[PDB]
RNA sequence: UGCGUACAUUCCUUAAUAUCUGGAACGAUAGAUUAUGAUUAGGUAGUGGAACAAAAAAAAAAAAAAAA
RNA sequence: GGAUGAUUGUAUAUUAGCGGCUAAAUGUCAAUCAAACAUGCGAAUUUUAGGUUUUCCAUGAAAUCUAUUUGGAAGAAGAGGCUUGAUAG
RNA sequence: AGGCGCGCAA
RNA sequence: UUGAUAUAAUUAUCGUACAAGCACUCAGCUAGUUAUUGAGAGACACUCACGAGCCCAAA
RNA sequence: CAAAACCGGUGGUUUGUUAGUAUUUAUGUCAUCAACAUGUCAAUGAAAUAUCAAUAACGAUGAAACUUAUGAUUAACAUAACAA
RNA sequence: AACAGGUGCCAGGCCAACAAGAAUCCGAUCCGUGUAUUCCGUAC
RNA sequence: UGGGAGCGAAGAUAAUCUAAUAUGUAGCUCCGUUCAUGGAAAUCAAAAGAGCUUUCACUGAUUGUAUUUAUGAAACGUGAAAAAAAAAAAA
RNA sequence: UAGAUUUAUAUAAACGGCAAAAAAAAAAAAAAA
RNA sequence: UGUAACGGUACAAGCUGUAAACAAAGG
RNA sequence: CAUUGUGUUAUGGUUCUAUCGCAAACCAUUGAGAU
């Protein structure tokens, strides 16, 4: 069929997020004007925050209940509220590049797994549950699940949680650039600082000869001066 | 001043084309007729009434070399595009823009007409009158075996890390090669 | 709903499109430099040795605009290099002069140079848009070259002695013309007109 | 037609007096209001 | 009840409405290219009648059957239609009513101006 | 492909006539191509016979000839004067149109009669410009003692 | 339209009935009454010079 | 031996765009308009030239006489 | 006209359109049934035929020929070519 | 990258 | 008033026809749209740029 | 031949001043289904926290009123007043 | 000139909790965010 | 979902009509869209070479199929985008 | 996140043969989705 | 999730659930 | 050149638009946090 490649060219433009940056060069000007905008229907429910409402926090044991990893247990450990999204732990191993630092080849982490598709896990049965946040007289808040009743064991700390987001360190040495040569990259302090000296002469010497062993004079700067 | 606009049906008085020839005297329908290009009538086509000429359409797919004339090379070597202290190649016409290959440059000349510098030019091809004209003052017209690759080669080796060892001729092109030197 | 049966509805519709047309680059530059004469000649021109400021103030920038161009100027186009011509102190102070716009010299146009009524172009940017536009009919390939090393013309070689004797001599012969249906009849004999649309 | 007649000299009447407002103005307020803009657009920065 | 309007989907499909239409090429007849070859002269065609009954020709009829002709200039607006990718620019003779460039300028002592 | 069409000829490609450059130190006046609008010389102009090509070298073109600037022939049978000017700041506007006639005057007393009128006209314009220019002064002086109260 | 809208129903000032206010007729009705005058303002001439002729004849009878 | 009767580029005002009306002329800081220059100017289909269509946008709505 | 009968009447059901039912009339299937109606970015077309909206000016046809079943479609023919101003005042 | 054109004279 | 004078309009048609079709009247809606694609081919098709050269796609 | 980020919080820009708007039922059908009813939530007014006084007249408020303010707006079309 | 909202209508300096004019003159009948002139704030 | 899978028409072009086009389209059922499709050669090519897969432009409306109508993002190739192969014998 | 929060929307599928009644003894029993 | 039926609320195109618009001052 | 008509004006008839809204993208800042 002969509209499959305009089809493909005008759903791509759906997912454009124009307009992009362009630059300038010389006798050249932007084709973003002429690039069309996504068209979206603005009328819709408004955005929430489902983790506010389960009462869905980091650290809680949760099970996934779709996917590749039905049934696998995780800690939860980062929670996005405008996206709805959870990371759990050990679960949605998709993330995979080249090694950042030391070790293997290759590195895999975790991606985030919709909140919908996820459910807190009660203390007792270990089943999906619901939990409400009661309050006490004294205003001391506890966490009830449906199925048994229990109290919520508080969550998992931050300090144990912990671990490097290693995909963050690919990006910013991506965003760097290709690995230096050896040679450039090794250090010559001396030579450097010779250079910089240098450096602070020609910036800020207003054109002045350069220090010598028969006149080395220190030559005074002018100041800008005032009209008169 | 620019052209006006001449939009159509706006009153009796106006410089547009007609509309009434139009609504009366000619078929209704989007095609005003057979949905056709070749439609002349219940006779036959032109085409149809002449017969097929396989020459004619060969001779388009056949693949050609890009020509080149001994007068544009003159004026090219006047004005310096060209050096004719070394070989002039063809990658030397196509870096001056003498002309541009895409298969390989073939010389021709026009009423014999002499020519009056001794060079020594490489090339694909070369016409009779072409070879004897250099010839005739000493020059030299040299063919140098060549694939597809191999003239990509010659023209741009700056786009290869690793050039190709030249690949040997077909019976058609040692026939072809040894009619060059004859 | 149809034509004439429905408020709304269209025969000949207004649709989307894209707007911009096509112009030769050559003609864009052509322009450029008229642009750049019709400055000189109306006197919308002023140079200046560089735009690093003291001060981030909008005030002092201002007065010191006004300074040069008067308290009647419409607006002004600042153009610079970017990294020593101009500093962030003067990035800051023009953000809020409604009146003026700054630009690099990549973003030099002639309908920029139209819609500023004044243009104020450091030293440092005036040399850089005058070698871009001396250097870009090279850089589009609208100029010869010469198939050296070097780029540049070769010496051009002398003619070998006698090299049109013959066709001198044949059309020496040929000038009596008097064998005309002669000639005619050979030249048909020798010659043929070629089928091809290329070439000889 | 009659209609956009209509409109075209009412226009012709008021656009071309300032000062107005907008019920003087009526349906034309918005054109009236960016016409002086368009005029007054000469004095900035003198 | 109130039509509402499909924006989402009718301005996709006059995207690519107009992306189809700027981006449409030319077209041209593969049997009408088959039967003429363009030359610098002129169209050339073969001639009806080369593959007919010919026992009662003569052989100058012959000659001129198995030869070619051009194709008529009547026939000509078909391949503007028919053959877009192959143009003949049409070439007649200069047509100049200038009194001076006429051989009778030669018994005038100057031109006309 | 745009194939330019070419014709041929006698084993040759045929080309329109085109003539090479003769120096001349001072090329003589054209005849009038007012000429050109008469019947008769329309005919011998069009008719490329051998009575046309004599008649032509018959006809004394150079007694239509004007050394004048704004004098010439008309189809009429009759001088023409000519003298146009425009001046927008005195708001006055010139064109002469005027004919001396054959039949009235004779051949070459027209000719003369209309020499010495474009002559006058043109002594005439250059008095008023100088008469302007002097009004002029006198306006300015005028305004200048008035802003003076 | 053969007249200007504004020129139709001035003319027709004066008409009777819906001529004078409806265009549909008052175009009709102003196409005739200029016709007319057109016709017979290139007629009158005659019709004038004839008043003339007997005027004359009878005085000089 | 007469006369009636239809026709005015006689007067006055406009127009001429598929290369031949003087004009390849006279002007020229952007054409003022030809006074005894010519042809002339009914028109369906078709074709062509010009003038409007009161709006919007644009970074050009004060160097303008006299009066204020 | 029938009115102890192939009678009349009744709740809820069955047969569905490239079809059903039909003591057979192309009768009837929600009153246009020789093949129901609704919806369909299946976004039906038309050698006939209805309309097609400012003005001024320049130029200006034909109802003919060939061939095809075509007052249709194809080609040709059909204009702008040229001229129309003069003194032995 | 590619496209068109590239004298038939001298 | 009186004298003279004049067979609404539109379309098709050989045919300037209310025994031909539409229209009570009026308001608004209501029909030659567009070559990032084609072109000047003896029934008409302009205009700038560079010039033996000219253009510069995706990015 | 010149020049050389991730998860929360807070605002702004663009989409979009150049584009459009979509949530409730009156009415049809056996049903599938079809389909922009009724101006606006709103007397008028910027303000009613300006509608007071009052059988009537003169008064009050207001820029404008017992009213071209106690709903506005063509033509066709409806009625009057004045005029030779 | 998009130096956004509101204030009787077109306000950078009246309100809007962080800058800056109750600026002056001229306006048929009330008002003016209007015309003209001028000062000030602005890394907004 | 003019993306992918299954089944699968006619009105329209061919001036009737058949093929072909429409079109592998509409309706119907099922996937649910870059965290996807697909995929690291028993590949393509020439006697030189390229190097999984994917996207864009050119080659080109070319070579093709249809042989009255039309269809055809062909293959190799060229210029770009993106770039990846395979953590992994247990602990 | 102080509490409370009726009824309908035919749901053992947070699950696994298909197949009426969200899942029905074997067989009869039949499939392009 | 979304929607609706009834009920309460100015007998409603709003809000709301028999606690039907409000607890924020508890061993 | 009517009191059965016309001219001029007036009063009716008449289309109804008052933003109850504004990222899922990008820019700039700022906490926690990693290096």
């Amino acid at each position: 069929s002969r509209y499959v490649k305009v089809y493909r060219k005008v759903m791509n433009l759906q997912r454009r997020k124009t307009p992009l940056p362009w630059t300038p060069t010389f006798l050249e000007f932007s084709k973003e004007p002429s690039v069309p905008f996504p068209v979206r229907e603005k009328l819709q429910p408004a955005p929430i925050d489902l983790s506010y409402y389960l009462n869905m926090e980091v650290g809680d044991l949760v099970e996934v209940l779709h996917g590749p990893d039905c049934g696998r247990q995780g800690v939860v450990l980062s929670i996005s509220k405008k996206r709805n999204t959870v990371v759990v732990d050990g679960c949605n191993m998709k993330k995979s590049f080249w090694n950042p630092g030391v070790g293997a080849s290759l590195v895999t982490q975790e991606m985030p797994i919709h909140i919908t598709n996820v459910a807190l896990l009660d203390p007792v049965v270990k089943r999906p549950t619901r939990v409400k946040r009661r309050f006490m007289m004294n205003g001391e808040c506890v966490r009830i699940s449906k199925l048994s009743g229990s109290a919520m064991p508080e969550p998992v700390s931050t300090s144990a949680l912990r671990q490097p987001n290693l995909y963050q360190e690919y990006l910013r040495q991506k965003a760097l650039g290709p690995p230096l040569k050896a040679s450039y990259a090794r250090p010559d302090p001396l030579h450097l600082k010779i250079l910089q000296r240098l450096a602070r002469h020609i910036s800020w010497g207003q054109g002045s000869p350069l220090p010598t062993a028969e006149n080395p004079r220190v030559n005074s700067p002018e100041p800008m001066a005032l009209r008169r | 001043k620019r052209k006006s606009k001449r939009r159509r049906g706006r009153g009796d008085k106006s410089n547009a084309k007609g509309i009434r020839w139009k609504h009366v005297h000619q078929q209704a329908g989007r095609y005003k007729g057979p949905r056709s290009r070749t439609f002349e009538g219940g006779k036959l086509p032109l085409y149809r009434r002449i017969p097929k000429w396989p020459d004619a359409w060969l001779a388009r797919q056949r693949k050609v070399l890009e020509p080149l004339n001994l007068a544009k090379l003159r004026t090219f070597i006047e004005s310096g595009r060209l050096d004719t202290r070394f070989t002039i190649t063809q990658r030397h016409l196509n870096d001056s823009r003498c002309v541009k290959v895409k298969n390989g440059v073939s010389l021709f000349n026009v009423n014999d007409y002499p020519f009056p510098y001794k060079i020594s030019i490489e090339v694909a091809g070369a016409d009779q009158s072409s070879i004897d004209a250099i010839r005739r003052v000493g020059g030299e017209v040299i063919i140098v075996y060549r694939n597809r690759l191999n003239l990509r080669a010659h023209i741009k080796p700056y786009k290869f890390e690793v050039l190709p060892k030249t690949a040997r001729p077909n019976l058609e092109m040692v026939h072809y090669l040894e009619k060059m030197r004859a | 709903k149809a034509p004439g049966k429905y408020v709304g509805v269209k025969a000949h519709p207004l649709r989307p499109h894209d707007q911009r047309i096509k112009i030769n680059k050559r003609l864009l530059w052509q322009g450029l430099k008229i642009m750049l004469s019709a400055k000189f000649a109306q006197g919308q021109i002023t140079v200046v040795d560089h735009f690093n400021l003291q001060s981030h103030k909008t005030k002092h920038c201002v007065r010191h605009l006004r300074r040069l161009l008067g308290r009647k100027c419409p607006s002004a186009l600042l153009v610079h290099e970017g990294t020593t011509d101009v500093n962030d102190n003067f990035r800051y102070a023009t953000a809020h002069i409604l009146a003026v716009r700054r630009e690099n010299v990549e973003g030099i146009n002639v309908y920029n140079l139209l819609k500023y009524r004044q243009l104020v172009i450091t030293e440092k940017a005036l040399l850089k848009l005058i070698y871009n536009i001396q250097t870009y009919p090279e850089k589009r390939g609208w100029l010869p070259k010469y198939a050296t090393p070097d780029g540049k013309p070769a010496p051009a070689p002398e003619k070998v002695e006698g090299w049109d004797r013959e066709w001198r001599q044949m059309k020496e012969r040929e000038r009596n013309a008097k064998f005309s249906k002669a000639l005619l009849r050979e030249r048909i004999l020798k010659w043929k007109w070629s089928d091809e649309t290329k070439g000889a | 037609h009659t209609e956009s007649t209509r409109r075209k000299q009412q226009y012709a009447s008021i656009i071309g007096k300032q000062g107005l407002s907008k019920k003087r103005c009526g349906i034309h307020w918005p054109r009236y209001r960016r016409r002086h803009k368009a005029r007054r657009a000469t004095k900035h920065k003198a | 009840y109130k039509p509402v309007i499909d924006w989402v989907k009718n301005r996709i499909n006059a995207r690519m409405r107009q992306y189809r239409k700027r981006s449409l090429k030319k077209k041209n007849h593969s049997k009408v290219i088959q039967r003429f070859k363009l030359t610098r002269f002129g169209w050339q065609r073969l001639r009806s009648g080369r593959n007919g009954e010919k026992e009662n020709l003569t052989h100058k009829q012959l000659k001129r059957t198995m030869g070619y002709t051009f194709v008529s200039r009547d026939d000509l607006w078909k391949f503007r239609f028919q053959l877009p990718s192959h143009i003949l620019r049409l070439r007649d003779a200069p047509i100049n009513r200038n009194p001076n460039i006429r051989k009778i300028r030669r018994s005038l002592p100057s031109y006309f101006g | 492909q745009r194939v330019v069409q070419k014709r041929r000829h006698q084993m040759r490609i045929l080309h329109p006539a085109q003539t090479a450059y003769v120096p001349v130190e001072q090329r003589p006046p054209p005849i009038p191509h007012s000429l050109t609008a008469s019947s008769t010389v329309k005919r011998l102009l069009n008719n490329n016979t051998v009575a046309a090509k004599e008649a032509a070298k018959r006809i004394n073109w150079g007694a239509y000839i004007s050394h004048q600037r704004g004098v010439r022939w008309h189809p009429q049978g009759a001088w023409r004067v000519q003298f146009s000017r425009r001046n927008h700041e005195r708001n006055f506007f010139v064109r002469c149109e005027c004919y001396f006639r054959v039949g009235t005057y004779g051949f070459q007393m027209a000719k003369d009669l209309a020499i010495r009128y474009r002559q006058r006209l043109e002594k005439e314009w250059e008095e008023l410009q100088e008469q302007w220019t002097k009004l002029d002064i006198l306006e300015a002086e005028q305004r200048a003692k008035y802003k003076e109260k | 339209m053969q007249i200007p809208r504004d020129v139709i129903f001035e003319v027709v000032r004066g008409f009777r009935g819906r001529s004078r206010n409806c265009i549909k007729i008052a175009r009709v009705r102003a196409m005739k009454a200029l016709l007319y005058s057109s016709i017979m303002r290139r007629q009158r001439q005659r019709r004038y010079r004839v008043f003339w002729i007997g005027r004359i004849n009878a005085a000089g009878r």
